[PDB]
C-alpha cells in the first residue's frame, strides 16, 4: 500500500545499499534468491511481488562508471535485483561537480527517470524517495542534485528523505571536497525535506571504542549505518504500539524549511563478550544514546543545543519506563533545549526486535533505540566547511576545471552567500529571544 | 570500456615498455605465447582496457612502438615477448634522430608521423570509449623527445576532449648522458606545457640510489632499473583495471593534482622496497608503508622535498587494508609534518584503495606528489641552457635543419615564466 | 537455370580464366578430372549455371577460349586443369594481332569471328535459359581488345535482349606494358561505350601495391596477381550461384548501378586481405571488413576516391553475418564519410548477403563502386592519346590496314564528350 523508492548514486550509495538491502531481506525472512525456507501487507512497501514466489526490490542503482555496479551484478545478491534497474554509465565524473551535473550527467538523466516512472506507475500509494548519496564524490553529489530537480517537478509535494555522508573535518579522501560540498548543498537546500548526516570518522571512534574492533573495513562501517537506515523505516513495515510514518519526521523534526539537517544515532552498540556483563535495560540505552560519545557525527552536543529529538524503540519495550526515562533526561542539565520548544521529544514503539546478520560486529539485543536529533551543534560544522571553501576560492585554485566544463564565476559567488545566510540563521534562531 | 592507447617513442620508451608489458601480463595471467592461463575470473572482468580480445581467445596489446631507427625494434621483435604484439604496430624508420630536435620535429619526423597517426586512428576503432593516451618517452634523446612532442601536438588535434599522461624521464643533475641535453630538453618543455594535462618527471640517479642502498644491489643494470619504474607506472593505472574499496582512474587523478594549467609536473614514488634477504626482519603492515614513502630517501626523483612544500599528494594503495589505518596515518603524517604542506590547500591528501595486491606482496603503495621542489630542477636546467646559448655552442646544427634564433629566445622566455609562477604561488599568501 | 556464357580473348583472358576455373572448381567441389568428389548437395542445387551435365556424371565448363596467336593454348592444354575443357572450344588462329587494332578487327577478325560465333550459337542452343555474357579481356593488347570489340558487336545484333559483363584490365598511369597503348584503348572504349551494358575497370599496379603492402609479398608474380582478381570475379557471380539471405543477380547489379547509358564503368574491391602470418592477430568481424573495403589503399583500381564522389556503391557479403551489423555499419560509413557521396542519389548503397563463405575464411565481401574517380583515368588517357596523335606517330600502320583519319577524329570527339558528361553530372546541383 504505502510505497517509497530508493535511489543509490555514487560509489557510497551503491556500497551502502549493498548492505542496507542485505538487511531488509533478513528482517522479512526472504532468501537472497527470493525463496523461503510476524508472518501472516508487510513486504508490499519495499518488496514488489511477482506472480511466482520471488520478490524483487524497488531499487534504482545508477552510476556513471561501471566499476562498482559490476560488483553488484556478480555478487551474491545477483538474482535479487531486477536486471533492468541497474543503470550504468561509461566513465565517472572524476570528483568533478561540473561533469556530473552539466555534461555527462545530462546525457543519462533521462534513462533513470524512465525507470522511476515505470516503478511509480507499478505502485499505488507512493509517499516519497530515499536517496543514499555522498557529498564529496562526482556522481554521488553533482548527479544527485540533478535528480532532485527532475523528481521534484514530476512529483509535486512528497517527502524526500536523504541519507547523506557528511564530509569529515579532519578525515578527507578527496582534495576538492570543499568545492563539491558547498555546490551541492546550495542546490539541494530547497528540494530536500530532511537530510540525515553521517561522518565517516565518527563511526571509526565508535567502532574502535564501543565495538572494540581493530579491523574496521568499509563493510564493518557500512553494516553499522544500515541499522539506522532500516530502523527509521521500521514502523512502516512492522506494527507498533505508537506507530510513526515517514510524514511525521517532516513535521516533527523540521521547525523551519531551511533548518532540516538532523543527525543519526544508534543504541545499544556493544560487542559479544561485553554482552554478558551488561544488563541492557531500557533506562540505560536511553542514557547511552544521549551520551555525547555515541553520536554519529563528529560534533559534540555540549557546545550546542538540541532543537528537537526523535526516538524509535523496538522489541521488549514498555511505554511506562520509556516515559520515565525521558522524564529524567529532560530534567538533567547536561543537555539544554531551545526556549520556544517546551516539548522536544517524539517517541515510537514497535514489537519487532532488531535482527543481527551472521558474523556482524554488533551483538544481538532485544531492544534498540535510534535517535535523530535536529540540533544547533551542526551549525559549527557548516561554518568550518565554509572556511575551507573561501580559503581555496581565494586563490581560484582548481577553478579552471569547473569553468571549462560549463559554469561561470558568478555562480560560485551565489553559492557562497547562500551558505552565509544558512549559517547565520542556524545561530540567529538558536540564541535567546527577548521578551 | 574506458580504453587507453599506449604510445612508445624513443629507445627508452621501447625499453621501458618492453618490461612494462612484462608486469601487465603477469597481472592478467597471460602466457608469453598470448593465451590466457590464469585461474581467477576477476582478471577477465576488465581485460579490454589494455589487451584486445581476438580470435581463439588470443589477446593483443594496444601498443604503438615507434622509433626513427631500426636498432630498437630488432631486439623486441626477435627477442622474447615479441610473438604477441601486432606486427602492424611495429613502426620504425631508417636513421635515428641523432640527438637532434630538428631531425625529429621538422625534417625526419614529418615523413613517418603520417604513418603512426594513421595507425592511431585505426588502432582502437574496435575500442569503443577512449579514456586517454599513455605516452612513455625521454626528454634527452632525439626521437623520444622530438617526434614524441610532434605526436602530442597532432594527436591533440584529433581528440581534444580527452586527457593524456606522459611518463617522461627528466634529466639528471650529477651525470649527463648526452652532451647536448639542455637544448633538447628546454625546446621540448616549451611545447609540452601547452598540449598535455599532466607529466610524471622521473630521474635516473635517484633510481640508482634507491636500487643501491635500499634494495642492496651494487651492480643494477638497466633491467633491474626499469623494473622499478614499471611497477610505479602499473600502480597508477591499476585503479581502473581492478576493483577497489575507493576506486579511481586517469580522469580522477588529473582533477585533484592540476590546480593550474601550467603546474602539472608530478613526482612518483613506490613502497615497500626491501631486499630479498632482509625481507624477514620487517612486518608487512600499513604503519611502515606510509612512513616509507614520505621520507626523502625513497623518492624516484632526485629532488629533496625539504627545500619545498607539497601542494597535492596521492596515495594509491594496493593489497588490502582498512581505510581507518590509512587515514589514521595520513592524520599522523599531516600533524607531525605540517610544516611541509602549502597553507592555501586544506586537506591536500587524495587516497584510493584497491583490492588486488601486487605480485608477491601483502600490501604496497604508490605516491604521486605535485610538489613545489620541482622548481629547483627547472632552475638548474634553465641555468645550463643559459650558459650554452650565449656562446651559440652546438647551435649551428639546429638552425641548419629548420630552426632559427628567434625560436630559442621564446622557449627560454616562456620557461623562466613557468619557474616564476612555480615559486610565486609557493610564496603567495 | 539462368545460364551464363563465359568468353575469353587475348593472353590475359586465358591466364585469368585459368585461375578463374580453378576457383570455381574448388567452390563446386569438382575434381580436376571432372568428377564430383564433394559431400554437400547444396553445390548440386545450382550447378548448370556455369558447368554442364554430361554422360557418366561428367561436368564441362561453358567457356569459349579463343586467341589469334596459338602460343597461349598449348600452355592451357598441356598444363594441368586441361582435362575438363571442351576441345571444340579451344579456338585459336594462326598469327597474333601484333598489338594492332587493324589486325584484330579487319584482317584476322574476319575468319576467326565466323568460327567462334558458331560455337557460341551451339552453346546457346544447348543452354536452357540464357542469363547473360561474361567477357574477360585487356584494353592494351591487340587480339583481346581488337577482336573482343568485334565479338561484342556480333553477339549484340544476335541477342538484343540480353546483358553482358566485361571485366577489362584498363591500362595503368605509372607503368605502360606496350608502347602503343592509347591507340588501342581509345578505339576500344569508343566501341564499348556504344554497345555494352557494364564494365569493371581493373588496374595492374594498383593490385601490385595491394599484394606487396597489405599481403606483404616480396615477389608478386602473375600467379598471385591473377589469383586476387579471380576471387573478386567469383564473388560478383556467387549471388546467383549460391543461396543467400538477400539474393541478387547480374540483372540486379546492372540496374542498381547504371543510372545512365554512358556511365557504366565500375571499380571493384575485395576484403579481407591478410597475410599468412598476420591472420592470427586480427578479429574477423564485420566492423573491420567494411572499414577495410572503404579506404583508398584497399582498392583494385589505381584511382583514389578522395578526389571524387561515389555515385553508387554495392556490397556483396559472403558467409554468415547479421543484416543489423551489415546495415548499422553502412550507416556509420555513410554518416562519417558523407562528404564523399553524391547528393542527388539518396541511400546509394546496395547490399546483398550470401550464405556460403569463401574457402578458408569466416566471411568476406566484395565492393563494386561506380564512382567519379574514373574521370581522372579517362582524362589522362585522352591526354596521352592526344599528344601522340597530333604529331601523327605510329599512324601509318592503322591506316595501312583498313582505317583512316575519320575513325580517329570521331573516337577522340566521343571520348571528350563522355568525360564532359561524366564531369558535368558530378558537378550538378
Ligand atoms: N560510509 C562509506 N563511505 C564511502 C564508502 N566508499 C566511499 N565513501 C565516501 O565517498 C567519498 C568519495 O566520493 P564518492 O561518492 O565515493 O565518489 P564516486 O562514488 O566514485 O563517484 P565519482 O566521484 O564520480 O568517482 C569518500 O570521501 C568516502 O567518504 C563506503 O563504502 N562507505
Ligand atoms: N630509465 C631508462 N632510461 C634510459 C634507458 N636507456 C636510455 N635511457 C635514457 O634515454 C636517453 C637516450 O636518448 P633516447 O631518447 O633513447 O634517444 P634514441 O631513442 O636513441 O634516439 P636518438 O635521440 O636519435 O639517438 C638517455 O639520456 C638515458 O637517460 C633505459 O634503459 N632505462
Ligand atoms: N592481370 C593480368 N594482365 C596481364 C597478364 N598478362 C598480360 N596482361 C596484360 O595484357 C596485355 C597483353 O595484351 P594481349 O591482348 O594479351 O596480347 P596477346 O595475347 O599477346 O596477343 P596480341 O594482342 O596480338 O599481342 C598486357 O598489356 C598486360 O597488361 C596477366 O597474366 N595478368
Ligand atoms: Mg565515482
Ligand atoms: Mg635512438
Ligand atoms: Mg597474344
Amino acid at each position: 500500500m504505502r510505497e517509497c523508492i530508493s535511489i543509490h548514486v555514487g560509489q557510497a550509495g551503491v556500497q551502502i545499499g549493498n548492505a542496507c538491502w542485505e538487511l531488509y531481506c533478513l528482517e522479512h525472512g526472504i532468501q537472497p534468491d527470493g525463496q523461503m525456507p510476524h508472518h501472516h501487507d508487510s513486504f508490499n512497501t519495499f518488496f514488489s511481488e511477482t506472480g511466482a514466489g520471488k520478490h524483487v526490490p524497488r531499487a534504482v542503482f545508477v552510476d556513471l562508471e561501471p566499476t562498482v555496479i559490476d560488483e553488484v551484478r556478480t555478487g551474491t545478491y545477483r538474482q535479487l535485483f531486477h536486471p533492468e534497474q541497474l543503470i550504468t554509465g561509461k566513465e565517472d565524473a572524476a570528483n568533478n561537480y561540473a561533469r556530473g551535473h552539466y555534461t555527462i550527467g545530462k546525457e543519462i538523466i533521462d534513462l533513470v527517470l524512465d525507470r522511476i516512472r515505470k516503478l511509480a506507475d507499478q505502485c499505488t500509494g507512493l509517499q516519497g524517495f530515499l536517496v543514499f548519496h555522498s557529498f564529496g564524490g562526482g556522481t554521488g553529489s553533482g548527479f544527485t542534485s540533478l535528480l532532485m530537480e527532475r523528481l521534484s517537478v514530476d512529483y509535486g509535494k512528497k517527502s524526500k528523505l536523504e541519507f547523506s555522508i557528511y564530509p569529515a573535518p579532519q578525515v578527507s579522501t578527496a582534495v576538492v571536497e570543499p568545492y563539491n560540498s558547498i555546490l551541492t548543498t546550495h542546490t539541494t537546500l530547497e528540494h530536500s525535506d530532511c537530510a540525515f548526516m553521517v561522518d565517516n570518522e565518527a563511526i571509526y571512534d565508535i567502532c574502535r571504542r564501543n565495538l572494540d574492533i581493530e579491523r574496521p573495513t568499509y563493510t564493518n562501517l557500512n553494516r553499522l549505518i544500515s541499522q539506522i537506515v532500516s530502523s527509521i523505516t521500521a514502523s512502516l513495515r512492522f506494527d507498533g504500539a505508537l506507530n510513526v510514518d515517514l510524514t511525521q519526521f517532516q513535521t516533527n523534526l523540521v521547525p523551519y524549511p531551511r533548518i532540516h539537517f538532523p543527525l543519526a544515532t544508534y543504541a545499544p552498540v556493544i560487542s559479544a563478550e561485553k554482552a554478558y556483563h551488561e544488563q541492557l535495560s531500557v533506562a540505560e540505552i536511553t542514557n547511552a544514546c544521549f551520551e555525547p560519545a555515541n553520536q554519529m557525527v563528529k560534533c559534540d552536543p555540549r557546545h550546542g543545543k538540541y532543537m528537537a529529538c526523535c526516538l524509535l524503540y523496538r522489541g521488549d519495550v514498555v511505554p511506562k519506563d520509556v516515559n520515565a526515562a525521558i522524564a529524567t533526561i529532560k530534567t538533567k542539565r547536561s543537555i539544554q533545549f531551545v526556549d520556544w520548544c517546551p516539548t522536544g521529544f517524539k517517541v515510537g514503539i514497535n514489537y519487532q526486535p532488531p535482527t543481527v546478520v551472521p558474523g556482524g560486529d554488533l551483538a544481538k539485543v532485544q531492544r534498540a533505540v535510534c535517535m535523530l536529533s535536529n540540533t544547533t551543534a551542526i551549525a559549527e560544522a557548516w561554518a568550518r566547511l565554509d572556511h575551507k571553501f573561501d580559503l581555496m576560492y581565494a586563490k581560484r585554485a582548481f577553478v579552471h576545471w569547473y569553468v571549462g566544463e560549463g559554469m561561470e564565476e558568478g555562480e560560485f559567488s551565489e553559492a557562497r552567500e547562500d551558505m552565509a545566510a544558512l549559517e547565520k540563521d542556524y545561530e540567529e534562531v538558536g540564541v535567546d529571544s527577548v521578551e | 570500456m574506458r580504453e587507453i592507447v599506449h604510445i612508445q617513442a624513443g629507445q627508452c620508451g621501447n625499453q621501458i615498455g618492453a618490461k612494462f608489458w612484462e608486469v601487465i601480463s603477469d597481472e592478467h595471467g597471460i602466457d608469453p605465447s598470448g593465451n590466457y592461463v590464469g585461474d581467477s575470473d576477476l582478471q577477465l572482468e576488465r581485460i579490454s582496457v589494455y589487451y584486445n580480445e581476438a580470435s581463439s581467445h588470443k589477446y593483443v596489446p594496444r601498443a604503438i612502438l615507434v622509433d626513427l631507427e631500426p636498432g630498437t625494434m630488432d631486439s623486441v621483435r626477435s627477442g622474447a615477448f615479441g610473438h604477441l604484439f601486432r606486427p602492424d604496430n611495429f613502426i620504425f624508420g631508417q636513421s635515428g634522430a641523432g640527438n637532434n630536435w630538428a631531425k625529429g620535429h621538422y625534417t625526419e619526423g614529418a615523413e613517418l608521423v603520417d604513418s603512426v597517426l594513421d595507425v592511431v586512428r585505426k588502432e582502437c576503432e574496435n575500442c569503443d570509449c577512449l579514456q586517454g593516451f599513455q605516452l612513455t618517452h625521454s626528454l634527452g634523446g632525439g626521437t623520444g623527445s622530438g617526434m614524441g612532442t610532434l605526436l602530442i601536438s597532432k594527436v591533440r588535434e584529433e581528440y581534444p576532449d580527452r586527457i593524456m599522461n606522459t611518463f617522461s624521464v627528466v634529466p639528471s643533475p650529477k651525470v649527463s648522458d648526452t652532451v647536448v641535453e639542455p637544448y633538447n630538453a628546454t625546446l621540448s618543455i616549451h611545447q609540452l606545457v601547452e598540449n598535455t594535462d599532466e607529466t610524471y618527471c622521473i630521474d635516473n640517479e635517484a633510481l640508482y640510489d634507491i636500487c643501491f642502498r635500499t634494495l642492496k644491489l651494487a651492480t643494477p643494470t638497466y633491467g633491474d632499473l626499469n623494473h622499478l619504474v614499471s611497477a610505479t607506472m602499473s600502480g597508477v593505472t591499476t585503479s581502473l583495471r581492478f576493483p577497489g574499496q575507493l576506486n579511481a582512474d586517469l580522469r580522477k587523478l588529473a582533477v585533484n593534482m592540476v590546480p593550474f594549467p601550467r603546474l602539472h609536473f608530478f613526482m612518483p614514488g613506490f613502497a615497500p622496497l626491501t631486499a630479498r634477504g632482509s625481507q624477514q626482519y620487517r612486518a608487512l603492515t600499513v604503519p611502515e608503508l606510509t612512513q616509507q614513502m614520505f621520507d626523502a630517501k625513497n623518492m624516484m626523483a632526485a629532488c629533496d622535498p625539504r627545500h619545498g612544500r607539497y601542494l597535492t599528494v596521492a596515495t594509491v594503495f594496493r593489497g588490502r587494508m582498512s581505510m581507518k589505518e590509512v587515514d589514521e596515518q595520513m592524520l599522523a603524517i599531516q600533524s607531525k609534518n605540517s610544516s611541509y604542506f602549502v597553507e592555501w590547500i586544506p586537506n591536500n591528501v587524495k587516497v584510493a584503495v584497491c583490492d588486488i595486491p601486487p605480485r608477491g606482496l601483502k600490501m604496497s603503495s604508490t605516491f604521486i606528489g605535485n610538489s613545489t621542489a620541482i622548481q629547483e630542477l627547472f632552475k638548474r636546467i634553465s641555468e645550463q641552457f643559459t650558459a650554452m646559448f650565449r656562446r651559440k655552442a652546438f647551435l649551428h646544427w639546429y638552425t641548419g635543419e629548420g630552426m632559427d634564433e628567434m625560436e630559442f629566445t621564446e622557449a627560454e622566455s616562456n620557461m623562466n615564466d613557468l619557474v616564476s609562477e612555480y615559486q610565486q604561488y609557493q610564496d603567495a599568501t
